[PDB]
Formats: structure tokens, sequence, C-alpha cells
């Protein structure tokens, strides 16, 4: 009466359920009015959840983009190895799924199988010419991310196999910056290509990766040092966020506005959210001294 | 417009709108009157609408917010504030976050300017029973008093328990009940009124879905129970209706969908109480009730750069 209270009258109310309409028929009873519908990407990036193989076929034979991905850039395929579903991973490839199609992150399916150890997965991937020098944004590739002896042989052994340039890979970009810092230094026209995505740019790209070099020579070329992404970010925001100390150092010599805010209300300092957090204040306390 | 009331909500909706783009948990100031206005303004526009509202298409449904205001700023950042589009909120707008005075306010402020755009529906926490442990009632008594709290109380008591778009889209904080067999038992629900720890109204207040359940099931939250998608199936085919739109579960993904896209979950309380990882979901119905999800990232979640090319 204090206790029975929740369970009984719970209790003594499913009754009441039974003779009432559990009885009115429970399938779908698809009604002449199934007016709601879903997005289709809504409804295609499910459908492959679930592992309705079946209904995934109807959808594409409908017109659904294989390559459909969610917030995070993961396609049907990254989530399928994530979930160690082989059997869609192969339907979606079979059916013309991206084999290397990147997140968000730089991570493609075979990053993910890699990082999850489901050998028989990588293994598919790579065979259906899956790429195995693709470097996401730490600078990382399968092999780096394979935690799990089985994997980092078969993974190693194929890089060695291919003949891959690892190194290399890692330096591509790093690499490329440079060439365009130049020509924009050199000719006196930067020509940098806003990234469709995040609205940031190669300054932010610097700072971020910690690209000493390019930075010094992007400031140069007279780039604004307090741009800020479509988050609101300063290449500042970044080289503290991710913790590149000497990229910070640099943002500081050339009196970057410290005190910049984030689109959400944040300082350098702030979403600096990376250990290092009192160096700044020391550089801070040298962005006055001198000035 | 000139004229009318005491409370000006285009002073406060104002206010509370200055704090976009300073540091989260930047306190909007008011007087308690204001805020004691707000509540006894709204409580009268909910007590002159139905406890089922009866809605129509096009608007954005949304999730629990659970004071996570500069959250809910960036909500109306991305469907637009209003009355630039329709809004129909699940509930649970307060505890666990850091500011469930600012966005009840905000929330409660809307709902008075645009009366007939703007909606309200009562979450499990807005009940005196359970906002006192989770946090509500410190925040009030810590800026305000014991008093303004009850009065938040004699609100939420009149809030309306489900709505139902274009007649085909039933919406509710927690889900079914075995008692649910008529609308008709919501529409004869007294209001004010409280949430009793069994019922029809405790129900569509905490109940929730579960795919390991056939019928009902029992409940972990130690109140309610759970419904199987066979119960989902048979409250639909009753009523025929396409779709259960609710919130009181966090989804990872803002929304996910049950019972083979016949109910849905949305939680709009991204990275919830710091503790989970999740993004905020956000349902667009248009005048078709073509269903898109719009997802809102944790904030601070931040893709490092790529050169891109
Ligand atoms: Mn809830
Ligand atoms: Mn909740």
């Amino acid at each position: 009466m204090k206790m029975a209270d929740a369970k009984q009258k719970r209790n003594e109310q499913l009754k009441r359920w039974i003779g009432s309409e559990t009885d009115l028929e429970p399938p779908v009873v698809k009604r002449k009015k199934t007016k709601v519908k879903f997005d289709d990407g809504a409804v295609f990036l499910a459908a492959c959840s679930s592992g309705d193989t079946e209904e995934v076929l109807r959808l594409l034979e409908r017109g659904a983009d294989i390559n459909y991905a969610n917030v995070d850039g993961l396609t049907a395929l990254h989530q399928a190895c994530i979930d160690d579903n082989v059997d869609m991973v192969k339907f979606l490839v079979e059916n013309g799924a991206n084999i290397n199609q990147p997140d968000n992150e730089g991570w493609i399916p075979l990053h993910a199988a890699a990082s999850c150890g489901y050998l028989d997965i990588a293994e598919y991937l790579i065979s259906q010419g899956a790429h195995v020098g693709a470097v996401n944004s730490e600078g990382d590739t399968p092999l780096d991310i394979a935690e799990e002896e089985a994997m980092e042989e078969l993974l190693q052994n194929e890089v060695n196999r291919q003949g891959v340039d690892i190194e290399a890979a890692r330096k591509e970009e790093e690499r490329i910056m440079l060439r365009d810092a130049r020509q924009w230094l050199n000719s006196g026209h930067i020509n940098d290509v806003r990234h469709a995505k995040s609205g940031g740019t190669a300054l932010h790209v610097a700072a971020a990766k910690g690209y000493t070099e390019v930075l010094k020579l992007l400031i140069q070329a007279r780039y604004d040092v307090n741009i800020k992404d479509y988050d609101g970010w300063t290449p500042l925001h970044a080289a503290a966020h991710w913790g590149k100390e000497e990229a910070c150092r640099i943002l500081v010599e050339n009196l970057c506005d410290m005190e910049a805010v984030n689109k959400v209300g944040q300082t350098a300092f702030d979403v600096a959210d990376e250990d290092i957090l009192g160096y700044l204040e020391e550089l801070q306390k040298k962005q006055n001294l001198l000035h | 417009h000139m004229a009318d009331g005491e409370l000006n909500v285009d002073s406060l909706i104002t206010r509370l709108l200055e704090v976009r783009g300073c540091r989260p948990g930047k306190i909007v100031q008011m007087t308690e009157a204001e805020v004691r206005g707000l509540c006894i303004k709204s409580r009268e526009i909910f007590l002159s609408q139905p406890i089922l509202l009866e809605l129509e298409a096009p608007l954005k449904i949304c999730g629990d917010i659970h004071g996570q205001y500069t959250d809910l700023l960036r909500l109306f950042e991305y469907g637009g504030f209003p009355p630039e589009a329709n809004y129909l909120f699940l509930g649970d707008y307060v505890d666990r976050g850091k500011q469930s005075l600012e966005t009840i306010c905000l929330l409660l402020a809307y709902k008075i300017k645009y009366p007939e755009n703007f909606f309200l529906l009562r979450g499990n926490h807005e009940c005196a029973s359970i906002n006192r442990i989770y946090g509500f009632y410190d925040e009030c008594k810590r800026r305000f008093n014991i008093k303004l709290w009850k009065t938040f109380t004699d609100c939420f008591n009149c809030l309306p328990i489900a709505a139902i778009v274009d007649e085909k889209i039933f919406c509710c904080h927690g889900g079914l009940s075995p008692d649910l067999q008529s609308m008709e038992q919501i529409r004869r629900i007294m209001r004010p009124t409280d949430v009793p720890d069994t019922g029809l109204l405790c129900d569509l207040l905490w109940s929730d879905p579960d795919k390991d359940v056939q019928g009902w099931g029992e409940n972990d939250r130690g109140v309610s129970f759970t419904f199987g998608a066979d119960v989902v199936s048979k409250f639909l085919n009753r009523h025929d209706l396409d779709l259960i739109c609710r919130a009181h579960q966090v989804v990872e993904d803002g929304y996910e969908f049950f019972a083979k896209r016949q109910l849905v979950t949305l939680f709009s309380a991204p990275n919830y109480c710091g503790e989970f990882d999740n993004a905020g979901g956000m349902m667009s119905v248009d005048e078709t009730l073509m269903c898109s999800f719009q997802i809102l990232k944790p904030s601070e979640k931040k893709a490092k750069y790529q050169y891109g090319g």
C-alpha cells in the first residue's frame, strides 16, 4: 500500500490491458495512409544498420547514394566494418560501395577494421583494392592503428608487399603546404582554397598539425593571423587545442589576438583543453613586455 | 506593438539571447518577478490550450534539453529562432544541465510571444517530485528562493501531455501506457495536476521501448513499464497513426528508430551530463510529413583540419 502501490497498481493495471485492445491485430496493416516518410539518407543509412540487406537493394534500386554518410562522415560501409558485419561489407562493395571513402577524420573503412581487429574484414577490404597507405588527421595509416599482432602482421606484410612508401604519405600533406606557401609568398598572391567543410584555412591546418615551417612561411605572406573558421576558431585555437607548443609561440610572436573568442564563446586558452595550458600564459606575459 | 500586460517578453527574450557568443554558463540576469511572471503567463496559456495538442506540420520537434542552455541556443541557431519555424519540444527542460533557469525561461518566453507556433510538452522532470532531486531545486534556491521554485511547479503542472501532428504522429515525452486505449482519456485529464507513481499520465511521461520485450515489460527505471514493438503496432493500427515521436532516452545520434521506423526517439542534449558523448537531434516535419533529421554534434568536438585537395 506504500510499495505494493507501484508494484500492485502496475499489476492490477497490466490486467485491464488483457481484455483491452491487445487483441487489435498487431502487424502493419498498411493502411491506405502511410503519409509519413523519412529522408532517403536517414532511411538508407539505417536499413544497412539493422542488416536488412534485402531492403537496401530496393532502396538502391529506387535510387539512393550508396556512399551516403552521417554527420561524422561514416558511410554505410564504415559502420559495417565497425560492426564486424562481414556479410554487409561485401554486400556494400559488391553493390558499388566506394571502398576507400574517408570519414570526417581521414579514416577509411580499412582504418576502422584495422583499429578494431576485425582481421577477416581487413583481409577482404585489402583484397578488394583497399588503400593501405591512406593517412588520417593524426597522420596514421591502418598499419599505425593496428594494435593486434595478427592485424599488424597482415598490414605490415601488405605495405612491404606492395612497396608502399609510408613516411612519404605522412609527409605528403605538409609537403604540399610548403610548395603552396612558397608560391603564394613568392608571387605575392595568396590562393588558399578554404576547405569546404570546416571553413578553416591553411593557417589552421599548419597550426593544428604543428607544421612550423609552413606556418612561418604563411605569416610572411601576410595572412591574417586572426582568421576564424565557420566554428569561430583562431589559428591559435588549434595550435593550442591539439597542443602544438612551438606553433603557439609563432602565433604569438606575430601579435595574434590571444583574446579571440569561439563562436560558442571560448578563448585560445579555453578550448586549449589539452595540457600545455599554462605555457601560453607565459608567452602571454611576453606578448606585453615587448610590444 | 503598444500596450498590454506587465511582462515584457521582448525585453526578456532579448536579454536571454544576449549571451549568444559569451562563454557557456554566463548568466542572464533577471527579476524573480519577471520569472514569476513568465510562469504565470505561460501557465495561463497552457490551461487555455488542450492537454492533447492537435498541431499542424510544418514544425521541428525536439527531445530533452536538460538545462543545457548553450546547446538550446544552438538548436535555434540551426532550425531558426522562433517564429522563423514552428517548434514542439518533448519535455525535460530542467535538471542535470547547468542552466535550467535560462533554458526554461526562454522556452516559456517564446511560448508567450508565439503561443500558436511554439509548444512545450511535459517531461518526467516537470514534477516537483523529481526535479527537486536533480538540481533544478538547488539552481532555483541558489539564485532565488523555494517559492520561485513552487511557482515553476504550479506551471509545469499545467503543461500539455501529448500532441498529434496532421493526425498521423503521436508525440509524448515517455511513451505508451496499458491504459491508453482512447485519446479521450488524455483529454479528460484534470489540470493543474501532479504525476503519480502509477497511472496513464505517469506512463506517458515515463515508459520506454524495448526490443527485447514482447507486449508489456517492467522498467529498470523502477517506475512505469517498457513496451515491445508489437504494442507500438497495436497502438498505431488502432488510432490509425503513422508514427510515435518521443524522447526520454539518450540516443547516440540524436534520433533512433524502433519497430521498423514506427517509433522514433529524439534526444536534443549533446554530450549529456558530460558522461555520454551523444549528439543532439531535431526532427523536421514539412507540410508533406517528409521527416528529416538535423543533428547537433557535441560542441567542442572539433575535427582536426585537412588541407582539402
Ligand atoms: Mn526523461
Ligand atoms: Mn531525460
